[PDB]
RNA sequence: UGGGAGAGGUA
């Protein structure tokens, strides 16, 4: 409720979210992918 | 006292030996050397089978004033079994809440 | 993935944006709860817009008050009752201009409770005007419908269907809809329109959250159903159900037995159980090697069990590393990776060590065994989660694969000793001669004995030093000098080992060797340990 | 001693002689069930309760009702076990007479107009077999029976709630039967509360107002007045002198002459007894003091007319004033203290903002019903019908009795509505609870709560529907037609019916029976459970209710109980104790007089043991004369404490009676730990019975009585000589004395040959007595799954050693021998029964034939040519059992392609092929097909071989039955004809079937003759027509379900032997799992020879603190070591006399003991068969806390010549060496546990799915994968596995492109991973969209 | 085949 009212996003920073969504965790052998991906989204 | 008894007679019984003269040293009994190795069980549990049970509560907290003075060898008597019986109900719903 | 869509005939009210606390909508237009929920119910009126002075904005009228108002002026005031005069009342609202007049209100005088009443308000309005949302979209006009293979309607056994309960809350929503468009067709009277507006509003907010509103909407059996808000929030929901905690393929579970003559990174996996885990491999095995042509054949020569299958089985489950997980997985040593080897029969056979990280003893304990597929996850159980690898304890620095209870009685009975046993006061040429003259017979574990020992020290670098001399020791510490690897003293043997004895011993030799002389330790005190608890015969009586 | 005990007789090592028998233990169900079913017409139980209190009903105007008769209950259609092979309730139906009276209104009492009277058949309510069982839809299921809160009125307090004052707050409660609550209560204001039903809360005072009580009323029967009389312009205080107790004298009390107490002063006891002993009454007041107290009675002047000081009003000196001048001479006071006598009513009704009685009535409405307009004739009907109204509020007599009790009234009956007088009693001992005389209640004690058995369940169930029925009927009487309307087209069948069949079938309490060995059967019987409908849950449960409380020392056993989430919920009832008239429960005790323990026995309750002291069982006694100690060990108020031999008043009957059943199963109970002792009472009842049963070398005596009376044995009715012993039945001839003349006197004991059970076990009878022996009344002739000789025989006893051995025992694991799995002694059978239903589908009926296409010899080997697997045809996994096809095309037809098929001709039509397969890993034998079919479709050969097989079994039976009812009129033909005449060679020198047509004259005997052969006529003509009753009931097919044809039954009987993974455990809770099976040459021997059959883990008796285990170890040795004495006898045949000197040595062997057994009774062959039963060891019975101790052991340890230790020297059988440390060598009496690893075990690669979340399913029976749970999430995540995490998110799971992409990839050698979305996600994104939420992946 | 309740049990 509160989150639709205020209009929030969610940036998939969390080991949480990225279980819930079925990505990798930016948490061990995952971590260079995750900062990789980073910054790619950084330099573009 | 009843518990330093215990564990006195326990530790050192082994007593009957010789090559110098009659010597003392640690007991190789079992229940000693499985208490004494860390393996399974402590001192209360040693105390609970050879020496006194001890004082039990009552589930209002309280310690009741007579305590279970029979062991686990010896065998309770009917009314130091339904003592017990509230603590070990107790510990086992204890446990689960936990 | 298709949605569908009810036109609902009055716009109703979502009850999450409104029963929720706080309101958001007692928030936004500043009016109380129980009079929002008065307006609601079809109890009382409202005025929208009044020219005159005596009627304001937000003047809860009764029906009385509003009857005494219609032939009183009549033509300058519009006050209207329900739901739609709430989406009204939002629609004829400007946000900016109260975000504006607030923010002049707070300024002259701060009490508390009206401080933060304003600064929760103006928080409210800012957080409208900064999303770019619009106060009348809290009000359904138009209510979705979800897909029906995600309501699906499944059968029984019986022929009889056992439908969800959302095509139940649908059919309610859709039947007083229906009911609704008819009645203002066929001009009905004002009590039994009314009557039905209220009940497409109950039905409507019932099926976005049963138990919240009121008395929750019970089924055929007695039970409330269940609702959207239902199926995601709870402890049964999608999230903590299905979206964290999945469902896996290519899994397994049994009993869980003691294999004591297996290494530390093995486990023992039964034939039949493992060709049901491992049975897309033996597929492809059988297709490379030539043996099937087609993919039915394969299958048909997997369930047919022949020798040429247990074969390639006995090739693929080599190193390839299996997940032996046990609920409740309380810390993270509750999965571990194991090479599995063959066995016959219907038990996992861990090893001794691992259940005390496992905190499992064997009085009908089940474990689950998950089978990496990829050559990523193979690396992931092999490198990061290997049972040679998780020695130490994160929780503190503590080695958890540690003897515990039956390595600790022998390891306790070997270096202990007695004072006249058997052949006690000889000279040995080493822990050779001390093993020999046990297995002989001619001497005691417990008789105090020289030995000569040669220990090696470290040097400064990572060469080994060696000094050799005379130690007043037992024939049992004598016998633990041949286990104990090159590096540690004498002094790590010579006591008597209870359980925090031996657990220094496997730290001193971590902090020294590093980890692998430290797997082939822990292996070789687990093996001396168990044949010297047989050989010793520690029974228990009543004497 | 029985003939049947003098086989076998076992040791008893106990001293309390028992006074009192063990009772039958399935008392409960038993009577309970027939106080519901028999007809009580005075004290109304069950049926005729629920009629007397629902009939008669009148219309709402009154000119017809409904009169109640009697009532009959019918017969039940099918026996119990064929209720069990059809798969139908074992029922009777329900008829009652009910007559129908029509009032005239034209008449002022027109009653004579019409009776009409028939039996309405309604209800088909359930029976209970003759061991407390119900068959509901073929299966059996036990109703357990409840412990809820008993009725009547329950005084308590939150001992601090409260956190910043941390008062007690007292409050009242009046539960009833059936009915609204009412709830009085205290506030932290000190101000008395009422809610009803749980509802808002009101003052006090306004229900007293609804009672129609004013001010006045209510003042002058809560509180007492002080009188203050104005003289002179002077105040008079009348004053009693029992006031001035603990308060402070506010002015100087004086006297006319005398002075008393002084300013600042405390009215002591003394100044009290001064008081008394000079009698003043009269003490004068200055005005100060009148300022402060309260008005009672209302002041209206008799010149104005209006009122002046009402009542409840605070008086001071202007109203006084006012008073004084008006000329009121009397004025009446309240009484108010701060320690005796508080003012809560008067605050009260300073709160309360009522006027009158119906304003109070408006309020009350408001609350109850919130929202409805009020008006006076509703509020009056809803305060009338919520209390006072016999129908919706009832107690009746367990809360009226209670109430009378905790109110200290002296009737125990009364009305079973509440009443002004009820209400004003509770209110005034609430009040003095909390003033301070009294004390409040505590919920767990006995007093409070009831078992609500089976038959008060069921009457309450039944009243419900009675309810409905007669709304309904009520409904049609005060509308429809009243002359030509008969009772029983009114009276529905469907809503009485509907709801008996719920609370049987479908309820909380009414579970399915575990009944894998006869103790889970008596314990399952025997248990208190206090959820259900109307109780508890496992989350409103604290440790308040589920801790022992000391009133349950006989009543409930403290350690038998689940050890889950049920740990105080499921308590299981004692041995001896029984249960109240009103449902309490209640103990045997043994009454002494004057230190003489008599022999007479009191049952008492939980309120009446509180009250007298209760000695321990444990006492010595001087052989029926006084205690031996002077201070002898008692209980007393809940506690135990010591007293004098004097003061005793009662004595425990026997020292089992502290525990239950399973419980009491267990020797050396009093050395075990509680915990454990509970773990082994809870693994009883799940011992699988063996292939041929064994009993307990140490047992307590207790295993007979469980044997008798767990309803599975088949126990003599009438003792006499067994004629013919088979393995199917058991044909035994009556002794003379205990026949009548009337039937023949031949009891046919069938016995059930594998039946199966509910826990897929097998139930099979064999005989135990020999032919050609006599027994009498009370043997157990036929043992049953687990029993030998009439002792329950759970497991078997092997031998067992106590030492760790190379790993293989490590954390509770067991190793056990290659002797134990070669001579199959584990061995167990288990029947599981798989059933294939025959449909009607839409295109043409399934058909069951041989002619399955698409199939070959591999499969259709075993079938015959009807579709049937043979009987006797070993199975495995995968193959045909039924062939069974279904159309795929169509049947029914037109006559135009009906002149087109004489033409052309059929197809096949039967494409898709349902037939029943064995599930994988089920092999063995079928032994068994029963093909039930419906009336109307025609069988196959295989159905009219099994009716054939049925008809020639079910002739020879009621042959069998014919010949022995002829033996019987043969016999009392020759009786009169004894009688008559003497006639004893012609009698027998003619035939014996040819004994009719012999006469003499014509006199009265020869009338006799005459009606005798009418009466043989006629038992021919009864037998004839229950043959064609038989034939008629086995050839009709049974009413199935609709849309089906026929059902197909096949039993296949696995054998299950033990392999590594089978869960195994003691009774002393030292369970474990087999890890590895041995073999018999590396076993450890001791100097004999013999191996150790188990080798077990001695590191389980500190830790655990279960020492049980070592003394039956030790105990068990002896046992063995007698028996192998006597087996050695036996083998070198020495002597009779030697056989018979050396038993009764080892008899008479105890201190103290109970029994005495002489063999000088005993003849030849009973000492020699007593012998050949002690070959194989000599059962010990030690009882429970009264049992053998380690003198009467080691005693019984040099008999046998045995080492005295208990310990032998065990050579290790491996390597030859000797262990270098004695070890404990003994008898175990192990159990074999429910737990198997082939119900275990399970695998899963790729299967089906599920439909809402497209991730796998979940469970053995379905093909379900292992759950990867949050917990097994945060360790990956620990770990840093993000690759096996995501394989483990996406492509194991519910993603279906990822999931075929990593088949194929997997197939074909590269192991990669092509990751996606998961649709749980997209099911999320989904339902929240439909909440109406936008919710949306923002790409970039 | 798949879904939902109720009862029992194992760790
Ligand atoms: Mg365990």
């Amino acid at each position: 409720t509160e989150a639709a009212v205020a209009g929030k996003r969610d940036e998939l920073r969390g080991l949480k979210e990225n279980v819930i969504v079925g990505r990798l965790i930016p948490a061990g052998t995952g971590y260079a992918y995750h900062q990789d991906r980073m910054r790619r989204r950084a330099a573009g | 006292r009843v518990s330093k008894a215990m564990m006195d007679n326990l530790q050192t019984e082994t007593v009957i030996n010789r090559d110098g003269q009659e010597e003392k040293q640690v007991s190789f009994n079992s229940i000693y050397m499985m208490a004494d190795s860390g393996a399974r069980g402590s001192a209360a549990q040693i105390r609970q089978l050879a020496g006194m049970r001890g004082l039990m509560a009552k589930p209002d907290g309280s310690i009741i004033e007579t305590p279970i003075t029979a062991n686990f060898r010896e065998g309770l008597n009917v009314l130091q079994y339904f003592i017990s019986t509230h603590g070990a109900r107790k510990g086992l719903a204890d446990t689960a809440l936990k | 993935e298709r949605m569908g869509h009810i036109e609902l005939a009055s716009p109703t009210a979502h009850i999450w944006f409104l029963k929720s606390l706080p309101s958001r909508i007692g928030l936004l237009l500043d009016m109380p709860l129980r009079d929002i929920e008065r307006v609601l119910y079809f109890e009382s009126y409202v005025v929208i817009e009044g020219g005159m002075t005596n009627l304001e904005r937000q003047q809860i009228l009764t029906e009385e008050q509003y009857l005494d108002a219609l032939e009183e002026f009549g033509d300058e005031f519009d006050a209207k009752m329900g739901a739609e005069a709430i989406q009204a009342l939002l629609k004829s609202m400007d946000l900016e201009q109260e975000c504006e007049q607030l923010r002049e209100e707070l300024n002259e005088t701060n009490s508390e409770t009206k401080r933060k009443k304003l600064t929760k308000r103006i928080k409210l309005l800012e957080a409208f005007v900064q999303s770019g949302n619009k106060p009348e979209w809290m009000i359904l006009t138009v209510l979705p419908v979800l897909p029906p293979d995600l309501r699906p309607l499944v059968p029984l056994d019986g022929g009889r269907f056992a439908t969800s309960d959302l095509n139940d809350l649908y059919r309610r929503v859709i039947n007083r809809n229906n009911r609704l468009k008819r009645l203002l067709d066929l001009a009905a009277p004002d009590i039994i329109v009314r009557n039905e507006k209220r009940m497409l509003q109950e039905a409507v907010d019932a099926l976005l959250d049963n138990g919240r509103r009121g008395r929750a909407i019970t089924g055929s059996n007695k039970r409330p159903l269940k609702s959207l808000a239902d199926m995601i929030k709870g402890k049964q929901g999608r999230f903590r159900q299905n979206l964290l905690g999945k469902r896996v393929d290519y899994s397994g579970r049994s009993v869980i037995t003691v294999g004591p003559y297996l290494r530390l990174h093995q486990c023992g996996l039964p034939k039949k159980m493992a060709l049901e885990l491992f049975k897309p491999f033996i597929y492809g095995k059988l297709e490379l090697r030539g043996l099937a042509t087609t993919i039915k054949a394969a299958k048909k020569m997997v369930e047919r069990e022949e020798a040429v299958v247990w074969d390639i089985l006995d090739e693929v489950i080599r190193e390839h590393p299996v997940l032996l997980n046990r609920a409740p997985t309380l810390h993270r040593l509750g999965i571990q990776a194991f090479e599995p080897v063959l066995i016959e029969g219907k038990a996992i056979q861990l090893h001794p060590l691992v259940c005390a990280a496992y905190n499992a003893d064997f009085d009908g304990d089940q474990m689950a065994v998950h089978v990496p597929l990829t050559l990523e996850a193979q690396l992931e159980a092999r490198a990061l989660m290997m049972s040679t690898n998780n020695i130490l304890s994160p929780a503190n620095g503590e080695p958890i694969i540690v003897p515990s209870q039956d390595v600790v009685l022998g390891l306790y009975y070997m270096t202990r000793d007695c004072v006249n046993a058997k052949g006690e006061g000889m000279v040995l040429t080493g822990p050779k001669e001390a093993e020999r003259l046990y297995r002989s017979g001619l001497a005691s574990l417990h008789a105090r004995v020289k030995v000569r020992i040669t220990e090696y020290e470290k040097d400064a670098n990572g060469e080994l030093v060696a000094k050799t001399s005379l130690k007043d020791t037992t024939v049992g510490r004598a016998i633990l000098w041949m286990i104990v690897p090159k590096g540690l003293p004498y002094s790590i043997v010579n006591q008597a080992l209870g359980k925090k004895a031996i657990s220094k011993m496997l730290n001193t030799c971590y902090r020294i060797l590093g980890l692998k002389p430290t797997v082939i330790f822990a292996d070789q005190i687990m093996y001396t340990g168990f044949a010297y608890a047989a050989r010793s015969g520690a029974s228990v009586g009543i004497d | 001693y029985s003939y049947t005990e003098k086989k076998r007789i076992r040791k008893d090592f106990g001293k309390r002689p028992q006074v009192l028998d063990v009772p039958y233990l399935l008392s409960i169900q038993l009577d309970s069930f027939q106080k519901f079913i028999e007809q009580d017409p005075e004290g109304q139980y069950g049926l005729e309760a629920a009629f007397r209190s629902v009939f008669p009903i009148q219309s709402y105007s009154g000119n017809s009702e409904l009169q109640y008769v009697s009532y009959r209950l019918g017969e039940p259609v099918f026996d119990v076990q064929e209720c069990q092979i059809r798969g139908v309730t074992y029922s009777a139906p329900l008829r009652v007479k009910l007559r129908l009276v029509i009032y005239e209104r034209e008449a002022p009492e027109g009653t004579v107009k019409d009776i009409k009277e028939q039996e309405v058949y309604m209800g088909e309510i359930p029976l209970m077999t003759d061991n407390g069982t119900f068959v509901i839809n073929g299966t059996e299921r036990v109703i357990v029976s409840q412990l809820h809160r008993s009725p009547g009125v329950f005084f308590d307090s939150d001992k601090g709630k409260t956190h910043s004052s941390g008062k007690v707050l007292y409050n009242a409660r009046i539960i009833p039967y059936r009915g609204s609550w009412l709830d009085f209560e205290f506030d932290p204001k000190d101000n008395l509360f009422v809610r009803i039903d749980r509802r808002r809360k009101l003052p006090a005072t306004i229900i007293l107002r609804a009672l129609n009580y004013t001010t006045e009323q209510i003042l002058d029967l809560f509180f007492e007045k002080v009188i203050f009389e104005i003289r002179d312009n002077k105040l008079q205080m009348e004053l009693v002198p029992e006031r001035l107790r603990g308060e402070t004298a506010s002015f100087d009390i004086e006297a006319n002459g005398k002075v008393y107490v002084e300013k600042g002063r405390r009215i002591t006891a003394r100044h009290i007894r001064q008081l008394e002993k000079d009698d003043v009454k009269l003490i004068e007041v200055p005005v100060e003091y009148i300022a402060g107290k309260v008005v009672a009675k209302d002041y209206i002047d008799e010149s104005t007319g209006e009122l002046i000081c009402a009542a409840n009003m605070e008086l001071s000196l202007d109203l006084l004033a006012k008073l004084s001048q008006s000329g009121h001479k009397r004025i009446e006071t309240l009484f108010t203290n701060d320690l005796d006598h508080g003012p809560y009513i008067s605050e009260t009704l300073r709160v309360d903002p009522t006027n009158d009685r119906l304003s109070a009535l408006v309020e009350i409405y408001r609350m109850m019903r919130p929202g409805e307009p009020p008006t006076r004739e509703a509020a009056e009907s809803l305060f009338e019908n919520l209390f006072f109204s016999e129908d919706r509020y009832d107690l009746s007599a367990v809360g009226r009795m209670k109430f009378n009790r905790s109110l200290l009234r002296e009737e125990i009956e009364g009305s079973g509505i509440l009443s002004k007088d009820d209400i004003i009693d509770v209110m005034k001992k609430l009040i003095d609870i909390r003033n301070g005389k009294g004390e409040v209640d505590d919920i767990d004690h006995l007093g409070n709560r009831r078992i609500r058995s089976v038959g008060e369940m069921a009457e309450n169930q039944f009243r419900v529907g009675l309810v409905r029925v007669e709304r309904a009927v009520k409904e049609r009487l005060s509308l429809g037609d009243l002359d030509t309307l008969m009772p029983q087209d009114m009276i529905n069948a469907k809503p009485i019916s509907a709801a008996v069949k719920e609370f049987f079938g479908s309820s909380q309490l009414s579970q399915f029976m575990d009944q894998n060995n006869p103790l889970s059967e008596i314990t399952h019987k025997r248990r208190i459970s206090a959820l259900g409908p109307g109780g508890l849950t496992r989350e409103r449960a604290g440790f308040e209710v589920r801790d022992v409380h000391p009133t349950h020392y006989g009543r409930v056993c403290p350690i038998e109980t689940p050890e889950g989430p049920n740990i105080g919920l499921i308590n299981s009832l004692s041995v001896y104790a029984q249960t109240n008239e009103y449902g309490f429960l209640e103990t045997p005790y043994r009454k002494v007089t004057d230190g003489v323990v008599t022999d007479e026995i009191h049952y008492l309750s939980a309120i009446e043991e509180g009250n007298y002291v209760i000695a321990q069982a444990n006492s010595n006694l001087d052989e029926e004369g006084h205690f031996v100690e002077d201070l002898v060990t008692c209980r007393s108020k809940g506690e135990s404490s010591l007293f004098s031999r004097d003061q005793v008043d009662y004595m425990d009957v026997s020292t089992q009676q502290v525990v239950s059943v399973g419980a009491s199963l267990i020797p050396f109970l009093e050395h075990d730990d509680a915990n454990r002792a509970l773990m082994g009472a809870n693994m009883q009842r799940q011992a699988v019975p063996t292939l041929r049963a064994d009993k307990p070398l140490v047992g307590t005596g207790m295993e007979r009585a469980v044997a008798v009376d767990s309803g599975v044995t088949a126990v003599a009715k009438r003792g006499g000589v067994v004629q013919y012993v088979d393995a199917s039945r058991i044909v035994i001839k009556v002794n003379e004395d205990e026949m009548y003349p009337g039937e023949a006197g031949i009891d046919i004991y069938n016995l059930t040959k594998y039946t199966r059970s509910n826990q897929n076990t097998c139930i099979n009878q064999m005989p135990c007595v020999s032919l050609g022996e006599p027994v009498e009344r009370g043997d157990v002739l036929a043992d049953g799954p687990s029993t030998d000789l009439g002792e329950l025989a759970l497991g078997q006893n092997m031998r067992v050693a106590f030492m760790p051995w190379n790993g293989y025992n490590f954390e509770d694991s067991i190793l056990v021998s290659e002797r134990v799995v070669q001579e199959d002694r584990f061995t167990t059978i288990h029947i599981q029964e798989l059933a294939c239903v025959s449909r009607d589908t839409k295109l043409g009926p399934e058909e069951i034939t041989a002619d399955i296409p698409n199939v070959g010899e591999a499969a259709l080997s075993k079938l015959d040519e009807s579709g049937i697997v043979y009987i006797g045809a070993e199975v495995t996994g995968g193959d045909i059992l039924v062939g069974k096809v279904t159309p795929k095309g169509e049947t029914q037809l037109t006559p135009e392609e009906k002149l087109l098929r004489a033409i052309f001709g059929e197809k096949a039509s039967d494409v898709k092929d349902s037939s029943l397969r064995v599930p994988n890993g089920v092999s063995g034998t079928v032994i068994d097909v029963q093909v039930f079919t419906r009336d109307g479709v025609e069988k196959d050969k295989r159905a009219l071989e099994i009716e054939e097989m049925q008809l020639k079994q079910a002739k020879k039976d009621l042959s069998e039955e014919l010949q022995i009812l002829e033996a019987g009129l043969f016999s009392r033909i020759r009786a009169v004809l004894v009688a008559g005449g003497v006639e004893a060679e012609k009698l027998d020198k003619l035939p014996r079937d040819r004994w009719l047509e012999l006469g003499l004259t014509d006199e009265e005997k020869q009338n006799q003759l005459e009606q005798l052969a009418e009466q043989y006529d006629e038992l021919k003509h009864e037998f004839e027509k229950k043959l064609e009753a038989k034939r008629r009931k086995i050839t009709q097919g049974d009413d199935l379900a609709p849309g089906v044809l026929k059902i197909v039954k096949v039993y296949l009987a696995v054998k299950r032997r033990i392999q590594p993974g089978d869960k195994m455990a003691g009774r002393h809770g030292n369970k474990g799992v087999i890890s590895k099976i041995n073999p018999i040459e590396d076993m450890p021997y001791d100097e004999n020879g013999t191996p150790v059959d188990i080798v077990l883990n001695p590191l389980g008796v500190p830790s655990r603190m279960n020492i049980g285990q070592i003394l039956e170890t030790h105990l068990g040795m002896a046992a063995k070591g007698i028996g192998d004495k006597i087996n050695a006898m036996l083998k070198q045949q020495q002597e009779v006399a030697k056989l018979r000197e050396f038993i009764q040595r080892a008899y008479d062997l105890g201190a103290d003991v109970r029994q005495k057994v002489d063999l000088s009774t005993f003849s030849d062959e009973e000492v020699m068969r007593l012998a050949e039963n002690l070959r194989k060891g000599m059962p010990i019975a030690t009882p429970v806390f009264d049992g053998a101790k380690e003198a009467e052991i080691k005693e019984l340890l040099k008999l046998g010549d045995l080492p005295t230790s208990g310990q032998i020297r065990l050579y290790d059988g491996r390597t030859g060496e000797q262990f270098e440390r004695p070890v404990t060598v003994g008898y175990m009496y192990m159990l074999k546990l429910n737990h198997l690893v082939d119900d275990k075990m399970h695998a899963r690669s790729t299967g089906s799915y599920s439909l809402v979340t497209q991730q796998p399913l979940g469970g053995k029976a379905q093909f379900g994968g292992q759950r990867f749970g949050e917990m097994e999430v945060w360790a990956l995540e620990a770990y840093g596995a993000a690759y096996t995490l995501q394989e483990m998110l996406t492509v194991k799971s519910d993603d279906v492109n990822g999931r075929t992409k990593m088949y194929k990839n997997i197939v074909d050698g590269n192991h990669q991973m092509e990751p996606g979305m998961p649709e749980s996600f997209n099911v999320l994104l989904k339902e929240i969209r439909s909440l109406g939420i936008n919710i949306e992946l923002e790409d970039e």
